[PDB]
């Protein structure tokens, strides 16, 4: 009852893992072996054998041996079933059409098997958690062939995903543009609720807050796996008001293809500020309303929210939240849609949020993360589309990805298939 | 003798249900462990009204408990009275409503009903006189708004002629914690205005305002509401269950309370309520009973009484009280303010004096409402729903289930049918 | 029955407010929790002239609490009484007056009376049968001189026919804490003159005198000047809060001491005072307490009476006396001295003798003059006004509030006439 199936993919969806798996584990208080010292809170994410070991409902896949065999070495190498940790022999190269069609074609038909063992040990599977990079090869290609299985093979099951997008101005490839295109039509078609993230965002989330001058990733993945800590929370958790998988969609989703929320948490703090700020409900309520806390660079305020999901964790109470709301409903520059009057969709969880030990990200009594749909987010989309505008009016690498077997009309077909979904996001703010 | 079937829907059902089994149990005097213990014969001459008798003397009580999820059972099952209820009546299914009412009652509860109403059968046939059925559930969400009104439908099917009697949390704008709210509200009222015979309307916005603005709670928690949602509900059929001045049945309130077959959507209240630290400056007596009980401020949903009129009041007294001074402040209240009660109908109050006062307070007041003022209630969801619906918005959910927009069209067209009901006798 | 309304304006008007409630909270034998713990049936028989019941028969004094800074407010909550005011009846803003009566009126407290004037609302709603508003504020600084009078204007007009009756402490030159005093107090003497019905004036130069030169104190603080004021204010209500042989509601007062409309600046005093180490060599009679009441060093108004003439006077006197010694007393000072009353009234003394004197002495008096010698009051603070308007000197700190030159040359020129209408009658 109440499990979900987490899929780590590419390098990116693999290191968010291992601080997703950092952080259920100390959650849970599973130890880095999988044995638990001393109420089936660890059942969502974890599979308990009868020695007393609980094993993660986890898949990691990658088309390259290295992030996975350091996976295997590292402090976790005994949490993880040895066959659910996958590998090729061949990176995806950053090209969509190597992780899609030729080099992803030969590991997906084990992927899917490892798959099928876990939901086989589930009963009443909630849905599947999918981790992933927007510009990488397998990130992309890779996802993006396994979705279209899974769609298939589980198509009642929610698909939850969870993407690191490429940003305004950083970015680590040249191709990054032409891999996300080719993704859109994965998250369109093939997922119920994608949760886009910024490396750019969190990296000044991480300055103007944990106030860290030069962040690495493993501060951006201790982020990213707290928000889905507060996401699956009411799955593991008692509550005042719990969240079912599929609740959190019938108020998140407006309309079928209109799935694509933002995220964003408070109080994200330092242990520097943490004790003399007061943390009060209204604070770190509105909080989420500052264009300053959006893992995505791009403004609320040139867009109508369509709904937020408010998930509250810790010490708070239902007159509280109430009181909070009614101020955001009074201020005038966070405007809601005409369509939806209720706008809210409030959740309430007992347990606080956990700290990595080793973190930069404070204790403290109380947190929110806020996912909300809002016609805003169709900025990000009109970013990358004017990237792949300038390439592809040249063809300007397009010979890797028809060398690679794909056919040249896919690019054309997913920019308009883009432009599509960014007009849909203009359409309903109206 | 008069037995009643009490059914919990959803979170908010089960919530509001597992603390009325903690107020009633208190009052008749039974143990979480299901051993009585009270003080009275008066206590246990009626308590078959909500329970059953089984060996040793244990009384367990006649609940059917709902949910399309695990997690709400375990809750209940775990909490402060959870071992009281039979575990054959813990009927649930594993993946939840979704928030979605199609889910409830085309799907999800449409699997399920076959093994509650089956349930439901084996309490009403243990029954010696069943009276009626008191379902517990919110209109908001989709498993009370969609399944607990599936189950109505099956209920009053089998049984026709017994009081169908339903609490239900209901939602509005300033106090909102789903985006789809108001779509499975009005999908929901729909059936209660077809099927129940009294529905009492209760407001989260109503209860936070009680909360702060009488009792002067800092921090008001769901179960802090939930204690006043329950207080109403031991009220209004004390009078099966004690001996009083005037008796009055849960039909004796329907025949005085329901003019019209489909004006029965009433409003609740409940008096003494009094600031935690201001107990001992004020005189608990009828006529500050009254000027409380008939106060816009006390009433449990958000509809001021001054924005329409009341067709009838029922104010449900228990204590050692005078009948002249009930008779007095019952007729003093409707002719200073004549103005809010219907002027076609030539008393608008029923009373009724309970022997039996609630444990520690000396007297007490269950108000029940019926007021044209319930119009702004159904008003406000149907714009809310009419905003979404005028673009198709969260459809795809619904009629992924099977449904209609059809069915969307004639909830939203039942539903100003049910407004210009209350709006005709204004 | 006869409520009063008591409002408090600034620093001093809280202060003399402030000392005023645990005086007459001492007299209703009220304890600083607000729970009643007296003697006697005739403390609690008119408990309601300064108090409402509450829950437990605790009961909350009818104070607003008005100042433009917190701080006070934080005096009087923290102090020895501060726990008996209802906390929505403090009613502060943030920055203050800036010792500017433009600031009061028209800027700080403009923003602020709106707020003030609703909750005297619910007060005076409370009441059965109001008589009138007792202001306690000072004339110099911003706060009582500015706000206060805008508020006896909002008032004034809202309740034309009850009692407005202010006390008033008021500037002096040799007893001097601001260099704007003469501009304030000017600018607020032109409302007490047009709105109030009784204007208390009191001076900090006349209760020093009476510090040093009858109680014999080293060092007599602020909180020594609060308790003569608040013993003359709890004198002139006693006739409404206790019974007597003759009794005098504020009116009756009012239609006996006020011959012309505008003529209502009354300076008042008290009887027995003796130096703390002298009390038991005195006899306390009827005469005794005349020969201390009617002489010039115990009036709390720098005026000497012998500079005018009265034109009434008042002696409310309280305990068990003879009325023919009052009022053999009463003729024997007006005939003995008739060179200091108007001849054109043939008796110039009210008397009033209630039957309960204060706590702790056999009987006491409150004297309220009414004499051509308030004209020194006004002629001084005229007279320091002139200096410093002859050359506009700080006047852009009022202008700056939007105030005209035109507002001064009229406030000086309604205080000469209230001069001109006292001098009249010498
Ligand atoms: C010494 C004293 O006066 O105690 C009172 C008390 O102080 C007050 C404030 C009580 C108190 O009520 C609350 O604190 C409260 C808080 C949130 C929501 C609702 C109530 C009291 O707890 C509640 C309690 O009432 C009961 O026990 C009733 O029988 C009630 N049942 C329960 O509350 C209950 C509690 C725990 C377990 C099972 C039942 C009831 C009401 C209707 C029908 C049947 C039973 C009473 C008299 C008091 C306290 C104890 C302080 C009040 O409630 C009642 C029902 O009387 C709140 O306003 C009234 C006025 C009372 O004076
Ligand atoms: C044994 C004895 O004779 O005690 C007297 C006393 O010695 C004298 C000196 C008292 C005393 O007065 C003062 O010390 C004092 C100091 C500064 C300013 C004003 C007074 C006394 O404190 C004051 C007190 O008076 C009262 O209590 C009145 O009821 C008074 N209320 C208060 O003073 C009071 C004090 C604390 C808390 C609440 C009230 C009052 C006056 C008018 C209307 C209502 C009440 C009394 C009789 C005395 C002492 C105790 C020494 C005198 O005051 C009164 C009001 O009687 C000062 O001259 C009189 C003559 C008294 O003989
Ligand atoms: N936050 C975060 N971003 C990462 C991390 N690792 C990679 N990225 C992002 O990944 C994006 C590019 O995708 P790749 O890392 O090349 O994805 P990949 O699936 O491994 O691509 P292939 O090597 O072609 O298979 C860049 O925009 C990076 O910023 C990580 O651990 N954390
Ligand atoms: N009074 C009360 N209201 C509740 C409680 N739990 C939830 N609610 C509120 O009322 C609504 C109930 O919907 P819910 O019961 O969650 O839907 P369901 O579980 O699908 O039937 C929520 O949106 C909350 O605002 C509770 O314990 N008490
Ligand atoms: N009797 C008395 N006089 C005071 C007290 N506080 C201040 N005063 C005096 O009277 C004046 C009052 O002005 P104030 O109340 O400070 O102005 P405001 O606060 O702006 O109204 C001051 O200049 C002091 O001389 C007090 O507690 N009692
Ligand atoms: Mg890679």
């Amino acid at each position: 009852m109440r499990e979900c199936i987490s899929v780590h993919v590419g390098q990116a969806g693999v290191q968010i893992g291992n601080s997703c798996w950092e952080l259920y584990c100390l959650e849970h208080g599973l130890q880095p072996d999988g044995t638990m010292p001393s109420d089936s809170s660890f059942g969502t994410f974890f599979s308990e054998t009868g020695s007393g070991k609980h094993v993660p409902r986890a898949v990691f896949v990658d088309l390259e041996q290295t992030v996975i065999g350091e996976i295997r070495n590292g402090p976790y190498r005994s949490l993880f079933h040895p066959e659910q940790l996958i590998t090729g022999k061949e990176d995806a190269a950053n090209n969509y059409a190597r992780g899609h069609y030729t080099i992803g074609k030969e590991l997906i038909d084990s992927v899917l098997d490892r798959v099928r063992k876990m939901a086989d040990q589930c009963s009443g599977l909630q849905g599947f958690l999918v981790f992933h990079s927007f510009g990488g090869g397998t990130g992309s290609g890779f996802t993006s062939l396994l979705m279209e299985r899974l769609s298939v093979d589980y198509g009642k099951k929610s698909k939850l995903e969870f993407s690191v997008y490429p940003a305004p101005r950083i970015s680590t490839a040249v191709v990054e543009p032409y891999n996300s295109i080719l993704t859109t039509h994965t998250t369109l078609e093939h997922s119920d609720c994608a949760f886009m993230v910024d490396n750019e965002a969190i990296y000044d989330i991480c300055n103007r807050n944990l106030d860290i001058e030069r962040p690495s990733y493993t501060n951006l993945n201790r982020l990213i796996a707290q928000i889905v800590s507060s996401i699956t929370a009411s799955l593991r958790f008692d509550g005042a008001l719990n969240v079912d998988l599929t609740e959190f969609q019938t108020n998140l989703v407006p309309y079928p293809r209109i799935h694509f929320p933002l995220v964003t948490y408070s109080p994200i703090i330092s242990a520097e500020k943490a004790y003399h700020e007061q943390l009060s409900v209204p604070e770190i309520t509105n909080a989420c309303f500052e264009y300053s806390n959006q893992m995505v660079k791009c403004d609320p305020r040139r867009g109508k929210y369509m709904a937020c999901c408010l998930l509250y964790r810790g010490d708070v109470v239902p007159k509280d939240v109430n009181a909070a709301i009614a101020a955001i409903k009074t201020r005038r520059s966070i405007q809601f849609v005409d369509w939806c009057p209720t706008g809210f969709k409030v959740g309430i969880n007992y347990q606080p949020p956990t700290a990595v030990p080793g973190g930069d990200v404070a204790k403290v009594l109380r947190a929110v993360c806020m996912l909300s749909n809002t016609t805003a987010i169709a900025e990000a989309w009109a970013r990358l589309d004017h990237k792949f505008d300038l390439m592809y009016s040249k063809r300007a690498f397009v010979h890797w990805y028809v060398g690679e077997g794909m056919e040249e009309g896919e690019f054309s077909e997913a920019r308009e298939d883009m432009a599509a979904l960014e007009k849909d996001y203009e359409e309903v703010g109206t | 003798m008069r037995e009643i079937v009490h059914l919990q829907a959803g979170q908010c059902g089960n919530q509001i249900g597992a603390k009325f089994w903690e107020v009633i149990s208190d009052e008749h005097g039974i143990d979480p462990t299901g051993a009585y213990h009270g003080d009275s014969d008066l206590q246990l001459e009626r308590i078959n009204v909500y329970y059953n008798e089984a060996t040793g003397g244990k009384y367990v009580p006649r609940a059917v408990l709902v949910d399309l999820e695990p997690g709400t059972m375990d809750s209940v099952r775990s909490g402060p009275f959870g071992q009281i209820f039979r575990p054959d009546n813990f009927v649930f299914g594993q993946s939840g409503a979704g928030n979605n009412w199609a889910k409830g009652h085309y799907t999800e509860g449409a699997e399920l009903v076959d093994s509650v109403l089956d349930v439901v059968r084996k309490e009403a046939e243990s029954c010696d006189c069943l009276q009626g059925f008191q379902l517990t559930h919110s209109l908001g969400g989709g498993t009370g708004s969609g399944m607990g009104t599936l189950l109505i439908s099956k209920i009053r099917e089998e049984y026709p002629d017994r009081i169908m009697n339903t609490f239900s949390v209901v939602p509005s704008p300033k106090v909102s914690d789903t985006v789809v709210e108001p779509y499975n509200a009005t999908l929901s009222v729909h059936q209660l205005v077809e099927n129940t015979d009294e529905t009492y309307c209760i407001d989260n916005e109503a209860l936070y305002d009680i909360c702060f603005r009488t009792l002067k709670l800092t921090t008001p928690t769901y179960g802090d509401l939930n204690h006043l949602v329950s207080a109403t509900m031991s009220g209004v059929t004390t009078c099966l269950r004690f001996p009083g001045q005037l008796n009055a049945d849960l039909r004796k309130l329907a025949v005085n309370m329901v003019p019209f077959p489909r004006l029965h959507f009433f409003m609740p209240g409940f008096a003494p309520l009094t600031s935690r630290g201001s107990q001992q400056y004020r005189a608990l007596t009828v006529p500050e009973l009254t000027q409380q009980m008939f106060d816009a401020k006390n009433m449990m949903a958000a509809c001021d009484p001054r924005h329409g009129r009341y067709l009838t009041v029922a104010a449900i007294f228990r204590g050692r009280m005078s009948m002249k001074e009930v008779d007095e402040q019952m007729l003093n209240v409707q002719n200073k303010n004549s103005s809010y009660f219907v002027e076609w109908i030539p008393n608008n109050v029923k009373t009724a004096v309970c022997d039996i006062p609630p444990r520690g307070l000396k007297m007490s007041a269950t108000f029940i409402g019926n007021s044209t003022a319930i119009q702004e209630l159904f008003k406000r969801i149907s714009e809310q729903f009419t905003a979404m619906f005028r673009r198709k918005a969260f459809l795809h959910w619904y009629t992924g289930e099977g449904m209609d927009e059809m069915e969307f069209t004639e909830a939203e067209s039942n539903m100003n049918d049910l407004v210009s009901e209350y709006q005709q006798y204004q």
